[PDB]
RNA sequence: CCUGGGCAGGGCGAAGCCAGAGGAAACUCUGGUGGAGGUCCGUAGCGGUCCUGACGUGCAAAUCGGUCGUCCGACCUGGG
RNA sequence: AGAACUUUGAAGGCCGAAGUGGAGAAGGGUUCCAUGUGAACAGCAGUUGAACAUGGGUCAGUCGGUCCUGAGAGAUGGGCGAGCGCCGUUCCGAAGGGACGGGCGAUGGCCUCCGUUGCCCUCGGCCGAUCGAAAGGGAGUCGGGUUCAGAUCCCCGAAUCCGGAGUGGCGGAGAUGGGCGCCGCGAGGCGUCCAGUGCGGUAACGCGACCGAUCCCGGAGAAGCCGGCGGGAGCCCCGGGGAGAGUUCUCUUUUCUUUGUGAAGGGCAGGGCGCCCUGGAAUGGGUUCGCCCCGAGAGAGGGGCCCGUGCCUUGGAAAGCGUCGCGGUUCCGGCGGCGUCCGGUGAGCUCUCGCUGGCCCUUGAAAAUCCGGGGGAGAGGGUGUAAAUCUCGCGCCGGGCCGUACCCAUAUCCGCAGCAGGUCUCCAAGGUGAACAGCCUCUGGCAUGUUGGAACAAUGUAGGUAAGGGAAGUCGGCAAGCCGGAUCCGUAACUUCGGGAUAAGGAUUGGCUCUAAGGGCUGGCAGCCGACUUAGAACUGGUGCGGACCAGGGGAAUCCGA
């Protein structure tokens, strides 16, 4: 018995004509979807109360994992380490123009004091 | 056996101080809470026997 | 049973009358003290032996003492 | 995904007791089965009872509506000529 | 692997034959006999469902053995009431009898004035 | 009628819900999720289609062996 | 005396947890146990038995009946009937004999102070006497040991329920505080007045108790079925340790058994809440397998409560179990040592608890008992003296009656019988396996089912085959046999658009090696720890792979019945 389990672990004895049962009767579709998903919900919950995701990014991937999308826990974390590198791109170059409006409000506020006092 | 709701309404007795409570056949739109009006000059209303 | 923490309630009770059987049991860390008053089985639990003995010291000559092994 | 395109609710059947039946019976199901906006906490919590009586979660309110639906338009019209006849001539 | 027995003459899985299965200290598993369940007392006919909060959730003959402290709350209305329903029927006897008062005195004005 | 007890595993995949795609709109399509049914194979249980099998002065004044129908219910069953 | 059959050792098998096992309800009534005989019965036999004869065996406040109503059955009032009687259960009834308080009278006891009896006033829906469950409701006992036969009953040890308290058994609450004036250095004392039928927390609510009468209100009792999901226990799996035993032809830190805490009380986990406070959200947010929830207050923070069958603690190691050794002819629940340990995980099976959803022209029971709340009629010490009451901790006394053996069955029941028939239930191990399917093992039972020996003729009953043809036999493919499991492609006519469909038709299935993917826990990406699944590839065995077992032949049509 425990010879033959050794081979399990290992994987022998698992192949096609050895298999009586079907899938769902040998692994479950729902017992592998809840053990998928709540596996996949609750790495946001440890990103999200430690620093990687805020409130409003946590709601959209919830229920993107709910929907059928994302496979598994390698390509949730590449595709958050994505939306976050789109993340810091969108607000960097929002910063960019930021800083060239209020350079150039700045300048015209100043130029508006030196008018004013030019003409008081 | 029966399609119709019924409905529990609780009286109060003006003789002796006891709740007195009664099964009446529940009309429709009726809910829970709603004051049920019985008697001669009760004004009409949906639920209210005279 | 009741488990009597201080060694002033167990003395009192001990004190106390129609408690007829007072057992006392060693062992290897600890030392446990039994009154059979009434439908009550009551313990004291001391690991400290010369507390035990002054406690044996000042138990009531009165009543009987049963040791167990 | 539109898995089923006529029969509805009612393909928990399957394939007897008739075209029209089941047709005549899916508008009733979905009648029965529907959550209705209720109007004393104005939430969508009328949930069917036995027959004739809808229940509200939130506030417990029972209410005695229709057969299969939360109010049968016969007992509008009903209820229109109640109030109709009370405020006409004072009673 | 070993197979446990019933003690009483009660061969059938009823509802007062509802048990578990212990230990003996002699290393032995035993049938043990397991008292129903007993629920709280709960709503008075009308507000929402739920069991009374602070009662000891016994049958009503432990409830002989339940002291005057575990079977109600300190507040008037207390293991009958879920403290909603006492804080609405103070406010709702308060208001309607202020405009009781009110409607008094406004006929009484009206009496006055006609 | 009252009062109790019981029914292994699999197949088909309804309503609702999520995500994505097409379109100008009406709306449509795709992948999951869900567990519906006097639903299918099938065990215990309940009956008995055929072999017109075995007996047929038998185990039995109606039983047995295969092959069977149904098995969440218009299901089987104890006691009063 | 006598053995194919009685008993024991040993060997080989069956039942294989849906039992050929361990116990019950109904039914049997001594069949249960011991001793003796073997004429009689057991279809042969007996030294054996459920036969015969003799003698024993059933111990209960806490197991059940007794209590309660359920469907129903029933008497009086009443009506009917020639009549034994019949109808009926609120109908056409003067159908309560009980009680709080007050007053009057009498008696008795220590006439201090209480207890009875008679009268008057006042209150008082019974849905109508009564029966009806050894599976419904129904308070409270569990651990070890005991005999040839008993076991929750007997012995030891440890608990709990229900009634009892008049001269009111001991405590603790109730309950003892504040103000004024005088004396005293002060601690304190005195005179007088007043309060005192409990406190705390903002809260949900908590405590050692918390005056309560007729009456009223509410809850428990008191609820269907089926999915899901999570927690707890029991059993199973793995690694290490300890005790004993098996194999050693060679290997094997190997293989098999065991490794404990009852009821009750306290503390602490875990689960749950439609339970409270702060606080206001939209760029909507939080969570489930599925849902669901939120301005009638979500997230977040802080609290409260319930179950706590889980762990520790008194019980409780002195018992119990394993192993080793020692004394008594025996009797002694002997005597002494050691151990009765550390962990991990689960689409694992059973039971239980909790949340949520679905189903309905199906709403899935009452009563006996018990509790809380509203009402304040009344009761009591009234002051430096202590009561009216206690659902608080104790202490004392009692719990009557009936049943308790055994079979519960291919031999203790019924069928004329030790009859392949029938009869309602709980417990369930390891492997293969989707499975409580089938097969082989473990605990536990058994002698093959009212006989043995010798040979293997015809015929028969059940099982398997057979070169070539494949239904030509027969009324008819009757019987038997082919496909049968799983994975990957592909699926027609018709149609109520749901299906037909596992349509039909093809490929693969073994062993042994790898490779990739699917997780958890710690630190401000890195490091540690384990489950069984899928996919791909290589090598190889006599084309062999569902290797046993498990198990759909298919298609075209007609009639009838949806
Ligand atoms: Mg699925
Ligand atoms: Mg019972
Ligand atoms: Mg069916
Ligand atoms: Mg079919
Ligand atoms: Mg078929
Ligand atoms: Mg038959
Ligand atoms: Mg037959
Ligand atoms: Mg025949
Ligand atoms: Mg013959
Ligand atoms: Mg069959
Ligand atoms: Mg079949
Ligand atoms: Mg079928
Ligand atoms: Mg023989
Ligand atoms: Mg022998
Ligand atoms: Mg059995
Ligand atoms: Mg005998
Ligand atoms: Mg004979
Ligand atoms: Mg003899
Ligand atoms: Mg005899
Ligand atoms: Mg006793
Ligand atoms: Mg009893
Ligand atoms: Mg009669
Ligand atoms: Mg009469
Ligand atoms: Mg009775
Ligand atoms: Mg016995
Ligand atoms: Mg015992
Ligand atoms: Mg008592
Ligand atoms: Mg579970
Ligand atoms: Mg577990
Ligand atoms: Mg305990
Ligand atoms: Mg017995
Ligand atoms: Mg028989
Ligand atoms: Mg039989
Ligand atoms: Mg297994
Ligand atoms: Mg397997
Ligand atoms: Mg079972
Ligand atoms: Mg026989
Ligand atoms: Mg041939
Ligand atoms: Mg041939
Ligand atoms: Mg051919
Ligand atoms: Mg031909
Ligand atoms: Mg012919
Ligand atoms: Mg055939
Ligand atoms: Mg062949
Ligand atoms: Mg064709
Ligand atoms: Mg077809
Ligand atoms: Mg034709
Ligand atoms: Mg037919
Ligand atoms: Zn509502």
């Amino acid at each position: 018995c425990r010879k033959n389990t050794l081979a399990r672990r290992k994987g022998r004895h698992m192949g096609i004509g050895k298999r009586k049962g079907t899938a769902n009767a040998r692994m479950p579709e729902k017992v592998t979807w809840m053990r998928r998903m709540r596996i996949l919900r609750r790495l946001l919950r440890r990103y999200r109360e430690s620093k990687k995701i805020d409130r409003h990014m946590y709601h959209s991937l919830y229920l993107k994992v709910k929907g059928n999308v994302f496979k598994n826990k390698r390509i949730l974390m590449e595709h958050i380490h994505k939306l976050k590198a789109d993340k810091a791109r969108k607000k960097l170059l929002a910063d960019q123009a930021e800083a060239r409006r209020s350079k150039t409000k700045e300048a015209r506020k100043r130029r508006e004091e030196r008018l004013q006092a030019k003409k008081e | 056996g029966r399609g119709a709701p019924l409905a529990k309404v609780v009286f109060r007795d003006p003789y002796r101080f006891k709740k007195r409570t009664e099964l009446f056949i529940a009309a429709e739109g009726i809910h829970t809470g709603q004051f049920v009006y019985c008697g001669k000059k009760a004004q009409l209303n949906i639920g209210n026997v005279l | 049973p009741r488990k009597i923490e201080e060694i002033k309630d167990f003395l009192l009770t001990a004190r106390r009358k129609d408690a007829k059987s007072v057992k006392i049991k060693k062992n290897k860390d600890n030392v446990k003290f039994k009154v059979r008053c009434s439908r009550y089985l009551y313990t004291l639990v001391i690991t400290d032996k010369e507390k035990a003995e002054k406690l044996k010291q000042s138990l009531p000559p009165g009543l009987a003492v049963k040791e167990l092994k | 995904a539109k898995r089923t395109k006529k029969v509805g609710i009612v393909g928990k059947y399957g394939t007897r007791y008739g075209a029209s039946l089941r047709k005549m019976v899916k508008k009733i199901e979905i009648s029965q089965h529907a959550k209705y906006t209720c109007s004393f906490c104005g939430k969508t919590k009328m949930k069917r009872r036995a027959v004739g009586i809808w229940h509200c979660g939130s506030c417990m309110k029972t209410v005695a509506g229709g057969a299969w639906t939360y109010n049968t338009t016969s007992a509008v019209t009903v209820k229109s000529a109640i109030r109709r006849l009370k405020e006409l001539k004072d009673q | 692997v070993q197979r446990l027995t019933y003690r009483r003459r009660l061969s059938y899985n009823t509802a007062s034959n509802k048990t578990r299965l212990s230990r003996t200290p002699g290393n032995r598993i035993v049938y043990l006999y397991t008292k129903k369940v007993g629920k709280a007392p709960k709503s008075a006919c009308g507000v929402c469902p739920g069991r009374l909060r602070g009662v000891r959730a016994v049958r009503p003959k432990v409830l002989m053995r339940l002291s005057k402290t575990k079977k109600h709350v300190s507040r008037a209305y207390g293991g009958s009431m879920c403290a909603k329903c006492v804080r609405d029927r103070i406010k709702r006897a308060f208001l309607i009898e202020e405009q009781k008062i009110v409607v008094k005195v406004l006929k009484a004005q009206a009496q006055s004035q006609k």
